[PDB]
């Protein structure tokens, strides 16, 4: 798997609020998180589907 | 999709909380509309 | 400004998804909604049994509104203390007064707030001392300490032209896409500066919605619609006039009072129709003269040669095969897309195969052809479809809201056989233009909220319409438009050298004139074959033209030889002096033509 799923989710310096998939790595998979709407990471996607593919 | 739902009118309130502080921190966005450092 | 045309009160709102939980705040104010980008992205809002589709949009920003433009102006004073109205998910707002503190951009400065609020209050208003808004909250930084900051943000609030474009004897070409606010902001501001210079202004539309959508974009101004059911119409007064292309080459072939127009606006210029065609040559005839400027506004202007030009959007360009009628299997990927799709067919009986098989797999199929064009497109608009199946009507300004476009590069082409007898025939389907196949890739790449637009098409383009018989018609049109400096009204250059025609060779005397230009009005007959019948001297009402043709010219339909009962009780095999194929194309083609030759028209 790429490096940028050992990171922990990532919710930005921003207010919104909308649910994502982020990849733990010491959980090993890929739980939902809130996202901030701004400066998103790479440990950061729109289904749990392609998290699991890309993560 | 997306639905709305009713919230408040906009008025000031003499009765409001006064908290914060004011700090001075230079910060930079960038194209997207983002901010840091 | 975006891309589309279309409850309303006033206060801030929650907005909030069904998967249902906050995901941001906006203001609704006057008729307007105010948001971040981050918030939604150009999403679509129904709410109150209504909806909402963005307006414009700052993403340098973080900035978007729907419904119009960004008035809130209030700007805060950089000492005034301040107010955030937050609407937490799933709690009874609140408001915090506070001092703001800097952000320092660096491009500029600007006020913050170290107020953190839960997720899901991005688009919460910052009130100010008198009560205005001069703020939204929500996109902010983290501070070195920990702490979290955010930057109030509010907009402060635009074409200027050249004047060489107003210059008699100069006639522009404006190269203008979608996206770049052609109809919304260029046309506006040409219209108003044109005003000041106080400029006898027309402005010429392809299509009847083309030209209410450019009502509703030049509103507040002085614009007259004018109707082909009128020759002309003055007034004393300041008056911009509005029409479509062959209503203006109407009024020219049957009426005086043309006026002396010194600023000529032609939207979507490289319409190839014959009216259109001899309108630009009469609008090039006056800007020679020195008694005019002109505006071509169009995406394809002459020489354009690019099939897969710039867009705002990005555009997905997919080369597969596409069906040519009906399928029983082999193209699921035509039904699973789930959007909405423009379909680019070369007939309407092409288009009526595939639109009955589209049909059959339960999609809202709608048909638009040349003369259903402004009685179905509103239909796309208040209704919503699967698939348009269309034919090249299409490329003339009709904008969708979809997200493919199948395009197999294909059409007709009416041309004017010379072999002896001198007939009409529709060749084909051929490989469409470059241009045409650009506009038809047109009609998506323009939401900037979509970036998963695809463009499926199949075959090559083909830069030869050299025979195409719009030509010569449109210089059978123009050849009957008489000047009063009995100058010469010749095409427009760069579509000159397509026919090989004398200019002046089709003008008709008096009357034969008056029932050329009736047999095409009141008779709905092409150009060519308008003509045809005028010049040999033959009145409107006299119909035995249509029955003393020979054999080879009879009329087939679904497969038998089409008799008609004449006016007088007599019945005829329908076999027309002059063989138009246009005439006998497609069903309703064949209906208008048959009422036609039976006198009941």
């Amino acid at each position: 798997r790429p490096d940028f799923c050992l990171e922990p989710p990532y919710t930005g310096p921003c207010k919104a609020r909308m649910i994502r998939y982020f990849y733990n790595a010491k959980a090993g998979l890929c739980q939902p998180f809130v996202y901030g709407g701004c400066r998103a990471k790479r440990n950061n996607f729109k289904s749990s589907e392609d998290c699991m593919r890309t993560c | 999709d997306l639905s709305l739902e009713k919230a408040a009118n906009v008025q000031w309130d003499e009765m409001a909380d006064i908290t914060g502080s004011s700090p001075i921190i230079e910060v930079k966005q960038d194209e997207d509309g983002s901010f840091s450092i | 400004l975006w891309d589309v045309p279309s409850t309303l009160s006033e206060g801030v709102y929650r907005i909030m998804q069904r998967g249902k939980t906050q995901v941001g705040v906006g203001i609704h104010m006057e008729g307007v909604f105010h948001t971040m980008w981050h918030v939604t992205r150009g999403s679509v809002i129904c709410h109150e049994t209504g909806r909402l589709e963005p307006s414009w949009a700052d993403v340098r920003n973080d900035m978007i509104s729907y419904g119009g433009g960004w008035r809130l102006g209030d700007k805060w004073d950089k000492e005034e203390d301040v107010q955030v109205l937050a609407i937490e998910p799933g709690k009874n707002p609140k408001h915090v007064q506070t001092k703001p503190g800097l952000f320092k951009t660096l491009t500029g400065e600007i006020g913050a707030v170290t107020l953190d609020f839960k997720p899901g209050t991005s688009g919460s208003p910052i009130i100010n001392k008198k009560g205005k808004v001069i703020g939204l909250y929500g996109n902010g930084v983290v501070t070195k300490s920990g702490d979290y900051v955010s930057a109030i943000t509010q907009a402060e609030r635009d074409y200027e032209v050249d004047e060489d474009i107003f210059r008699k004897k100069r006639l522009t070409i404006m190269d203008l896409h979608p996206g770049a606010g052609k109809t919304k902001r260029i046309l506006p501001s040409i219209v108003r500066e044109a005003l000041k210079r106080r400029l006898r202004t027309l402005i010429l539309a392809p299509t009847r919605v083309v030209a209410a959508e450019m009502e509703e974009a030049l509103r507040g101004l002085p614009i007259r619609y004018q109707t082909p059911a009128v020759k002309s119409e003055h007034t004393g007064r300041e008056i911009v006039d509005l029409m479509c292309h062959a209503t203006f080459t109407t009024r020219l072939l049957s009426s005086t009072r043309v006026p002396n127009y010194n600023l000529i606006v032609m939207d979507e210029a490289h319409f190839t129709d014959p009216c259109s065609v001899a309108a630009r040559g009469y609008i090039s005839t006056r800007v020679e003269m020195g008694e005019a400027a002109a505006i071509f506004m169009t995406a394809t202007p002459p020489g354009s040669i690019d099939p897969f030009p710039q867009s705002n959007s990005p555009i997905e360009d997919i080369e597969r095969e596409i069906p040519e009628r009906s399928w029983n299997t082999g193209f699921d990927w035509i039904t699973d897309y789930q959007g909405k799709t423009v379909w680019f067919v070369p007939s309407i009986k092409a288009g009526n195969d595939i639109a009955n098989c589209l049909r059959k797999s339960g999609k809202k199929v709608i048909q638009l052809s040349r003369k259903t064009f402004d009685t179905e497109y509103p239909k796309t608009k208040l209704t919503d479809w699967d698939f348009v199946v269309t034919t090249d009507i299409s490329e003339m300004g009709a904008n969708f809201r979809a997200g493919r476009v199948i395009d197999p590069r294909r059409c007709l082409k009416p041309v004017i056989l010379t072999d002896g007898p001198e007939r009409v025939i529709l060749a084909g389907p051929i490989p469409v233009t470059p241009a045409s196949a650009a506009q038809r890739r047109g009609r998506i790449g323009r939401n900037p909220a979509q970036e998963d637009d695809q463009y499926v098409f199949s075959g090559d383009p083909l830069k030869n319409d050299e025979d195409h018989a719009h030509w010569t018609e449109a210089k059978m049109l123009l050849d009957n438009i008489y000047t009063p400096e009995g100058i010469i009204p010749t095409l427009f250059g760069p579509e000159r050298e397509k026919t090989q025609a004398i200019d002046g060779e089709f003008r008709l005397r008096g009357e034969q004139r008056k029932t050329f230009v009736e047999l095409m009005r009141r008779g709905d007959l092409p150009v060519w074959l308008s003509y045809k019948v005028a010049s040999a001297g033959i009145s409107y009402k006299d119909r035995e033209w249509c029955f003393t043709g020979e054999r080879n010219n009879q009329i087939l339909e679904e497969n038998m030889e089409v008799e008609i009962w004449t006016r007088e009780g007599e019945k005829k095999k329908l076999r027309p002096k002059w063989l138009d194929a246009r005439v006998y194309a497609d069903p309703m083609a064949l209906k208008d033509f048959k009422e036609f030759a039976s006198g009941r028209k």
